[PDB]
């Protein structure tokens, strides 16, 4: 969804699941369009992902999965 | 470029300089000195040779390493305060206030760093309701408390605390219900570089999230 | 005009930083009473104020856009009052300060005469600094100790 | 701090005899009062300067701040 | 009695001026290092290391007490000089609400003439001023200043008897000195510092307040300007001028000798609480005051009996009787040497004594912004921030000092022969439960108070204002504390406590909002001096820090003086001193042990203590009673606004910025902090841009008392080894030699820098804030 | 030497004094110059 | 007479918050102190 418009849909890190959460800050970190609280990225990984070629969520679960399997190669 | 640039750039020049002087300082006399001229015998990490002599409060090169933490954190501090101002005086269109108060101090204090705080402070308030940045607000008075709890390890040292545990250790062992639960590792005071140790982490988490919560919400609040 | 850095005959904020602080003055005076001693340090405020940015206009101060002079460090020979002459007043009197107080200790030698100073010790040993580099340089050209 | 570490535990003053490292030992007062200068030269200045131009910003007086170009690093 | 005084005990020489350090052994060897310049100020007023004779310390002691009292007369000059010479008092007489007070200006050089506020300008003072925040003025209005002619015969005066303080400091040392056993007869020092010093004290000073001040406040109420008789409403000559003012009972003196009190029921009263006119006490109020405890203390000095050839004189009490009369069964033998602890140590008396001024300072500080007691004082914001400020800190050094000259009479002046099982014996044998239950309570306040804000800082993160301790949220309602409200508050009418008050002790127990005629550039009357203060959650919580803060300064000093002599790690720390760095880093490490580093920790935990306390009161004055009546309707608006607190249903509700903003951090630093520190950081170029410099400077103080607080001197030792160098290179060589400072001294220096720093900085913003709005 | 002037907190400290007081007469003297003039 | 020590070597006061015997009951019948309990009953009461 940020490929389609990479100037104003800002990244995002990761969901939010903490049960100490109010409304109001549920509401708080939910974006425009969002099923719930999130946390909005700031160390550009997209802009990081989409320089080196990165279009899919599977290309970044194939890089997740290579990355498990190469960590558990050097452990 | 202009002459705030060029101070802030010696100010840079000054922090790298005497961070340098503490640390080549702490590498080149850990051997031996004149207060102290068998001091490799004794490690790294040591607190003192004691009171004699004058005084050895800091001597070993660990505590000039020590030192040398707070001179980088300032240091550090100075670079990115200014990169900071500079960008975000660039990206809110009003460079000229970079470059009329970057001269002075109170420019710094007031249009950088008072006038930079407001998205921040105002992440959670009594009146607005909360917004994303409420986050890094709590994070702003966390680091706020963790680097002044610091304070109490940097500032109040060990012997106090030896005193005050051993008044501790007698209400525990005359205290009925609970003599019966006892320690297996006496109770003492946190040793003396370990009180520096421990003062020198809150200090610089204290100021790691203190700054990075105000240059991401500062930054983030602009809009 | 350098980079950044126009002179102050062609700038025109210092034209307004100029007449906005020439024109506050003179609204100042106006509505002041001219007998009681408030106007009269005005009057010198404006006169003091008038040579001042005329000193800033006939000497090459420099300044672009936020009208503030500018001083421009290089050894430049045009803009040889921003450095240099108050560099050879501040080597000129630092030295006699440090010259003279170096000679002072190797003249007393005494630990009363550091807290109770000795002035027929102390102000000749100024006076000494006050031509501080013939008797500064030929001891460069000699040597000083032989400490490790 | 590790270059600190190596001179407690690993610097042995016999094989390196006379070498670089043994004359930057022997001169280390030279280093540290150098860099004291260094550090104490600017301080005073920077600071100076800096308290100049809060003393001038106090007393109304904006056009008699010192301001110095970075002329070097301009050109 | 019989005041046995030896003649000439010290030659008049200037042989020692030339040597200092002759009062002390090792000072008197020679400067050899630079310590002995830190060891020559340290042990300059320390007569207990100088001389061993107790009886020559006493008259030390004593010639500094009058060398003290000529210096604060010579003090008490210069304010008095600067209102007679560079003052507006000639114009601020007959404008004291609409001009601001001003006795010092800037003079034409480097550009320092913006600092002249030209809201003090007016006839005689035409060039501006410095705005001052002492309250001198209102002050000097109440006591019945009209002139600076005046001012200035007080300001010669001031001198004259500061030259007479320093000639009875030289007299009573070097001519004619007395003995210990002058000193040691504190009976009768009680007996004429409470009927002579305080009673007549008062007793003349009711005889001013009735002849000069009740009259000329009258005047200056009435309406007429400073064209006033100074002169000729006095003495005898004039007694139907004390008529033609308030009606002097029937004819003169006579009804005092006859008995028939009730006639000077016009300049005595018992009315009650503040005038509305003035925002003040009522001066006939006043004077019957300083009357009656003028009475009652001259009472307080016939207790204690003394001795002497006058013969039916001679009855009362004996102090050690007194002492060695109540002894209990769980207290053992009481107060048995207490007598001889207190006529035998300075430093015991001392510690009293600072406990006892110290908390009359605070005590100060509160009843005078409570009851206002100068003419049109509480309108001038700047000053009652500034006054009570200012008697808070002093209260709180002074607390300090009674804990330090607790801990160094526990160190040096103790006698186990004198205290045996006395309360001072056996307070030190359960000083580890006194400490401890100190310990207990200082963690149970600290949790249950900064927690709560803690909680509240999260909750409202969080988006959860229901959950909060507040007003809206979990109510924490100091019950005991609005019920004194309610009882200080209801009794004063008919069929109450106190039958005949007509206006109640203070309106801020909860009656009627007070204001005042005053300008403003050309505004209405304006001006609440005074208001009730209202107590709800956030005041709980407040006061509780408040007790936190007390009680850790407590536990601090307490703990310095019940294990100065030993402890379960140094048993023999009174051998040690009062004042040493450590013993070592063994027994794991022995820093600050000494009683000395308790006052030094100390002084940072009374600074934590006064500033939350000048905190509270700077914003709470500032919420809840200070600001305007508005021009439609007299409605209430504050110097602050009311915020609408979000609530979590979705409504609003009304509350004041202290009521919804102090009860978290956060607020404290937005709404408190960040925001009234505008004023502070946006004054350059105009009136009040020292006190932005003085910020700054204290800002830069405050973190330059660091590098002494958190280093030490081993490093800076030789890091001066690497400096020395290369001062013999070049033949500079000191023959005093340049040392690190000593730990001791190295924290002192950083204690005074962060001191110095943190209420100078705090200085600069009240003055600064109060100033503008 | 002298009594009470030859102290060094004395001669130190109407060091400081004369020297910002003669200073003080340079940058009225001079008009409080920022730079030296060379026109 | 209400604080004596007992063993005065011990660091400890005998006291009627320590010795009065209604209190001596009390905590020497709360029931990590009171005789004839095995250690879990001690633990379940104490739960409880
Ligand atoms: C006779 C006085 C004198 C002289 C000739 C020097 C000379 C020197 N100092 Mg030193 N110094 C002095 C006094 C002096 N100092 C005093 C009083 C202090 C304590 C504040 C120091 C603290 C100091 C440090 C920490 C350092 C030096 C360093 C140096 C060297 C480099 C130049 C410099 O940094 O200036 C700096 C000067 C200061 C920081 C001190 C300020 C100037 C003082 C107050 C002048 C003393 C006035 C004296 C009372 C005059 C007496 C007059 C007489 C006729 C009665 C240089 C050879 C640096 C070095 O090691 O270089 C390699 C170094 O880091 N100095
Ligand atoms: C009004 C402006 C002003 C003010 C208030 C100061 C103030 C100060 N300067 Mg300074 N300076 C200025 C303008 C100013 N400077 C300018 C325009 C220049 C450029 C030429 C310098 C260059 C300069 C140097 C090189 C040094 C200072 C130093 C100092 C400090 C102590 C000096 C002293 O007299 O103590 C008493 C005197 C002595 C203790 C001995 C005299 C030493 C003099 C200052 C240097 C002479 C040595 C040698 C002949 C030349 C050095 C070689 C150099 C080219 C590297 C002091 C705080 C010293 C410092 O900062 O410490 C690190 C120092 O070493 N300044
Ligand atoms: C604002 C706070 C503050 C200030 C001013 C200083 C200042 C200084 N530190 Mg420092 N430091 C600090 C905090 C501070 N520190 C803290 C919190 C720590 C951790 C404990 C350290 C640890 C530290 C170490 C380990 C060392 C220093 C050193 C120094 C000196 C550096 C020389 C210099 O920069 O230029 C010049 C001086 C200044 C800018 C100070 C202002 C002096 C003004 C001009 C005097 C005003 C005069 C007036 C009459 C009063 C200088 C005096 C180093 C040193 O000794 O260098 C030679 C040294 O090794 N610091
Ligand atoms: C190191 C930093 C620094 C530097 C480089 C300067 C530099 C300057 N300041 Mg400044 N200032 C500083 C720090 C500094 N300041 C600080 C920290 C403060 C706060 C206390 C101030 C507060 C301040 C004010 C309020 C003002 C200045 C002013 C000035 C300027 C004029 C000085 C002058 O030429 O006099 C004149 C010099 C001469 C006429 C040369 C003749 C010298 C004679 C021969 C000897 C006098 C020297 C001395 C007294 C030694 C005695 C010698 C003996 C033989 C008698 C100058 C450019 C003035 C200004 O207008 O700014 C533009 C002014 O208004 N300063
Ligand atoms: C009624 C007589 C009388 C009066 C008016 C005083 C007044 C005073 N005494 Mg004194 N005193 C008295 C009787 C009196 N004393 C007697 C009879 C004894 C011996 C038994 C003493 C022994 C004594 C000692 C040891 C000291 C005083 C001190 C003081 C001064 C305290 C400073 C002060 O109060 O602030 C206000 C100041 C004024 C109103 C002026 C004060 C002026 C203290 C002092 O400061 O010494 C000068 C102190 O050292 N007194
Ligand atoms: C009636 C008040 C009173 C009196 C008579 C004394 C008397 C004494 N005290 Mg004491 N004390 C007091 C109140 C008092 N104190 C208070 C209110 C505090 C809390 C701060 C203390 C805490 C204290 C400590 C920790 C110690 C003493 C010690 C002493 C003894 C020697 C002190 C000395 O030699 O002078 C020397 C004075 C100095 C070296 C001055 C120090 C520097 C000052 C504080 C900085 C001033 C800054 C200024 C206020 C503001 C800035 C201005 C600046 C910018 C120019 C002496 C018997 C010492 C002792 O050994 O006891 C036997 C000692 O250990 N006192
Ligand atoms: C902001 C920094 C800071 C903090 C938090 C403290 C905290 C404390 N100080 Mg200290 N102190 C400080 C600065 C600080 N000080 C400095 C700068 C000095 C140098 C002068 C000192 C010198 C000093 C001395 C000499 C003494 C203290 C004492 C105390 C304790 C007081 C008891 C209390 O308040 O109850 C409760 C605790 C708090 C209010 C701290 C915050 C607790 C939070 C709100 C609760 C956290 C919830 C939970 C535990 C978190 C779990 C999360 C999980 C992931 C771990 C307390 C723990 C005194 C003491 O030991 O008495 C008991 C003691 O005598 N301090
Ligand atoms: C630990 C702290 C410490 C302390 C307290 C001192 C203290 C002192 N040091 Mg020092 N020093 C230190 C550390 C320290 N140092 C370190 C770390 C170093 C580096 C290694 C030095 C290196 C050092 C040197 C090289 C010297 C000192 C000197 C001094 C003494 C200066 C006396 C003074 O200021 O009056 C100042 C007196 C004058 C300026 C005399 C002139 C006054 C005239 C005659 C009066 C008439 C003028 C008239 C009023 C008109 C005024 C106009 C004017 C412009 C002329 C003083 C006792 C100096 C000394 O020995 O004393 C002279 C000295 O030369 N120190
Ligand atoms: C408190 C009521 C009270 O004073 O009780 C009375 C008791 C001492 O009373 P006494 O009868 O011993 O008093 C006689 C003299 O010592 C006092 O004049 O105080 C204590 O128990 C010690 C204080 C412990 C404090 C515990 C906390
Ligand atoms: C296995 C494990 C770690 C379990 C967790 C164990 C559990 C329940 C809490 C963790 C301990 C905690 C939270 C505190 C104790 C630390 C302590 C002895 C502090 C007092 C002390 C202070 C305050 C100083 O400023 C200071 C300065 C210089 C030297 C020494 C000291 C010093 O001693
Ligand atoms: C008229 C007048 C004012 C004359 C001034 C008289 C003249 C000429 C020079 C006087 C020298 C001066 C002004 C200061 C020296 C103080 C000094 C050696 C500090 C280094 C040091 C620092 C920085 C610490 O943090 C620290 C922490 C814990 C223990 C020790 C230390 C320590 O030692």
């Amino acid at each position: 969804q940020w490929l389609t418009d990479p100037t104003k849909v800002k990244p995002i890190a990761h969901a939010i699941f903490d049960p100490h959460f109010g409304p109001g800050a549920v509401k708080a970190f939910t974006p425009e369009g969002g099923s719930g609280p999130v946390n909005i990225m700031y160390s550009g990984l997209y802009y990081f992902w989409y320089t080196i070629g990165i279009r899919h969520n599977s290309e970044l679960y194939e890089g997740a999965i290579f990355l498990i399997l190469l960590a558990a190669l050097f452990l | 470029i202009g002459p705030g640039d060029f101070l802030v750039h010696h100010a840079i020049a000054l922090g790298i300089h005497t961070t340098v002087l503490i640390l080549v300082k702490g590498a080149l006399d850990a051997r031996g000195t004149k207060l102290m001229p068998d001091k490799k015998d004794f490690g790294y990490a040591f607190p003192c040779d004691g009171p004699g002599r004058g005084g050895t409060c800091d001597i070993s090169a660990w505590d000039a390493f020590y030192l040398s933490m707070f001179w980088m954190l300032n240091t550090l501090g100075w670079i990115t305060f200014y990169w900071h101002w500079k960008h975000l005086a660039i990206w809110t269109d009003n460079v000229a206030s970079f470059n009329t108060n970057s001269v002075y101090l109170m420019g710094w204090l007031r249009d950088y760093l008072w006038a930079y705080s407001s998205p921040l402070i105002n992440g959670y308030g009594p009146s607005a309701a909360v917004n994303n940045l409420s986050v890094w607000s709590w994070m702003f008075l966390f680091g706020h408390l963790v680097w002044a709890t610091g304070f109490m390890f940097l500032i109040s040292w060990r012997g106090y605390w030896q005193e005050l545990i051993e008044t501790l250790v007698w209400a525990h062992e005359r205290t009925p219900l609970a003599n019966l639960v006892r320690w297996k590792d006496k109770p003492v005071a946190m040793s003396i570089v370990q009180g520096r140790l421990i003062g020198l982490a809150h200090f610089t988490v204290g100021y790691i999230l203190t700054y990075a919560a105000f240059v991401i919400a500062s930054t983030a609040g602009l809009s | 005009p350098l980079g950044n850095t126009i002179p102050c005959s062609e700038s025109q904020a210092f034209k307004d930083l100029k007449d906005a602080r020439i024109n506050g003055l003179k609204e100042k005076i106006a509505a002041t009473d001219p007998a009681t001693q408030y106007a009269k340090d005005l009057t010198a405020s404006m006169e003091l104020w008038e040579y001042r940015y005329a000193n800033y206009e006939k000497n090459a101060s420099c300044d672009k856009d936020s009208g503030q002079p500018h001083l421009i460090v290089d050894g430049r020979l045009s803009h040889a009052g921003d450095f240099i002459i108050p560099s050879i007043l501040f080597l000129w009197l630092a030295g006699a300060l440090g010259w003279a107080g170096r000679d002072y200790l190797l003249k007393t030698q005494n630990a009363m005469d550091e807290i109770l100073i000795d002035f027929s010790k102390a102000v000749p040993s100024l006076v000494l600094g006050l031509a501080w580099p013939l008797f500064a340089i030929p001891q460069i050209l000699s040597g000083a100790i032989r400490d490790n | 701090a590790h270059a600190a570490i190596f001179w407690v535990r690993d610097y042995d003053p016999e094989a390196n005899k006379d070498n670089v490292l043994a004359r930057v030992l022997a001169h280390k007062e030279a280093i540290i009062s150098h860099l004291s200068w260094v550090s104490l030269f600017l301080g005073f200045h920077t600071l100076g300067l800096y308290v100049h131009n809060d003393v001038m910003q106090a007393f109304g007086r904006p056009e008699d701040q010192i301001l110095i170009e970075p002329v070097f690093a301009q050109w | 009695t019989r005041a046995t005084v030896d003649n000439n005990p010290v030659p008049t020489s200037i042989e020692k001026w030339g040597k200092p350090g002759w009062f002390e052994r090792s000072l008197a060897r020679g400067p050899k290092t630079t310590t002995w310049i830190w060891d020559l100020h340290a042990l300059a007023h320390d007569f207990e290391v100088q001389t061993s004779d107790r009886e020559d310390i006493a008259r030390k002691i004593f010639a500094a007490h009058f060398g003290h009292l000529g210096i604060v007369f010579i003090w008490a000059s210069i304010f008095f000089f600067y209102g007679a010479l560079s003052s507006n008092y000639a114009s601020w007489i007959d404008n004291p609400t609409g001009l601001r007070p001003s006795a010092q200006f800037a003079i034409p050089v480097f550009g320092q003439e913006v600092l002249n506020d030209p809201a003090t300008a007016a006839k005689g003072f035409e060039q501006g001023g410095i705005v001052m925040t002492s309250g001198l003025f209102h002050l000097w209005r109440a006591v019945g200043y009209t002139n600076q002619t005046q001012l200035l015969a007080t300001a010669v005066g001031a001198l004259v008897a500061a030259g007479l303080m320093f000639f009875g400091g030289w007299f009573h040392y070097h001519v004619r000195a007395p003995k210990l056993e002058w000193f040691q007869n504190v009976e009768s020092m009680l007996n004429h510092h409470l009927a002579g010093l305080l009673g007549l004290g008062s007793l003349a000073w009711t005889g001013h307040l009735i002849h000069v001040a009740l009259p000329v406040n009258q005047m200056l109420d009435k309406g007429m300007k400073a064209a006033d008789i100074p002169l000729p409403h006095e003495y005898a000559f004039s007694t139907e001028a004390m008529g033609n003012f308030f009606p002097s009972f029937k004819q003169g003196l006579l009804p005092f000798f006859t008995g028939n009190w009730a006639v000077y029921s016009d300049f005595l009263t018992f009315k009650g609480g503040l005038n509305p006119q003035t925002g003040s006490l009522w001066m006939t109020d006043i004077a019957h005051h300083h009357l009656a405890i003028a009475v009652m203390f001259i009472i307080a000095g016939h207790m204690y009996r003394t001795n002497g050839p006058w013969n039916p004189l001679g009855l009362g009490h004996s102090i050690k009787e007194i002492l060695e009369a109540h002894k209990g069964p769980f207290t053992g033998e009481g107060h048995k040497g207490l007598y001889e602890v207190l006529t035998t140590s300075w430093h015991a008396q001392l510690a009293i004594n600072l406990a006892m001024v110290g908390s009359l300072s605070i005590i100060v500080a509160h009843h005078m912004y409570a009851m206002n007691p100068y003419p049109y004082m509480g309108i001038d914001y700047p000053t009652q921030i500034s006054l009570f400020t200012h008697h808070m800190w002093i209260g709180g050094f002074l607390i300090v000092g009674a804990g330090a000259h607790a801990a160094i009479f526990m160190v040096r002046d103790y006698d186990p022969a004198v205290n045996q099982n006395n309360l001072l014996d056996r307070v030190l044998r359960h000083r580890d439960a006194i400490i401890s239950h100190l310990n207990w309570v200082c963690l149970f306040l600290g949790f249950h108070s900064f927690g709560l804000y803690v909680h509240n800082d999260t909750m409202q993160a969080l988006g959860r204002p229901g959950d909060m301790f507040a007003d809206w949220g979990i109510q924490l309602q100091p019950v005991f504390a609005q019920w004194i409200q309610s009882v200080n508050a209801a009794a004063f009418g008919p069929n109450s406590t106190a039958p005949w008050v007509s206006a109640a002790t203070s309106p801020v127990w909860g009656g009627n909002v007070l204001a005042l005629p005053a300008t403003v550039a050309g505004e209405v009357v304006q001006k609440i001096s005074i208001a009730p203060v209202p107590l709800g959650t956030a005041d709980f919580m407040i006061h509780h820090i408040h007790a936190l803060t007390i009680h850790v300064t407590i536990l601090i000093l307490l703990k310095g003086v019940l294990f100065a002599r030993s402890s379960r790690l140094i048993p023999d720390k009174a051998n040690l001193g009062f004042r040493f760095p450590c013993d070592g880093p063994g027994r794991g490490g022995t820093c600050q042990s000494s009683a000395w580093d308790h006052v030094f920790l100390g002084l940072f935990w009374m600074y934590n203590c006064i500033s939350i306390v000048i905190f509270h009161f700077s914003w709470k004055m500032q919420s809840d009673v200070y600001g305007t009546l508005n021009a439609t309707t007299k409605a209430v608006e504050h110097i602050v606004p009311s915020t609408d607190v979000l609530l979590g249903n979705g409504t609003t509700q009304a509350f004041t910025q202290f009521a919804a903003s102090s009860v978290n951090i956060n607020g404290w630093l937005r709404d408190f902090l960040w925001a009234q520190a505008a004023p502070v950081i946006n004054s350059y170029g105009g009136p009040s841009a020292a006190y932005g410099l003085f910020f700054l400077g204290a800002h830069f103080v405050w973190a330059f008392s660091l590098m002494f607080l958190f280093s030490g001197r081993g490093y800076w030792q030789e890091l001066i080894e690497s400096i020395v160098w290369a001062h013999n290179k070049l033949k500079i060589v000191p023959t005093i030699q340049p040392r690190a400072l000593s730990i001791t001294q190295g924290r002192a220096v950083g204690v005074a820098h962060y001191l110095l720093g943190g209420i100078v900085t705090t200085w600069a913003f009240f003055i600064a804030r109060f100033l503008a709005i | 030497k002298i009594p009470f002037l030859s102290l060094a907190p004395i001669s130190g400290a109407l060091f400081i004094i004369g020297s910002v007081v003669v200073l003080a007469l340079a940058n009225i003297y001079a008009k409080y110059p920022l730079l030296h003039p060379l026109v | 007479g209400m604080v004596s020590t007992d063993d005065f070597q011990v660091g400890t006061l005998l006291t009627p918050v320590n010795n009065s015997p209604f209190i001596k009951f009390f905590i020497n019948n709360l029931p990590i102190n009171r005789p004839g309990l095995d250690p879990f009953f001690r633990g379940l009461e104490v739960g409880m």
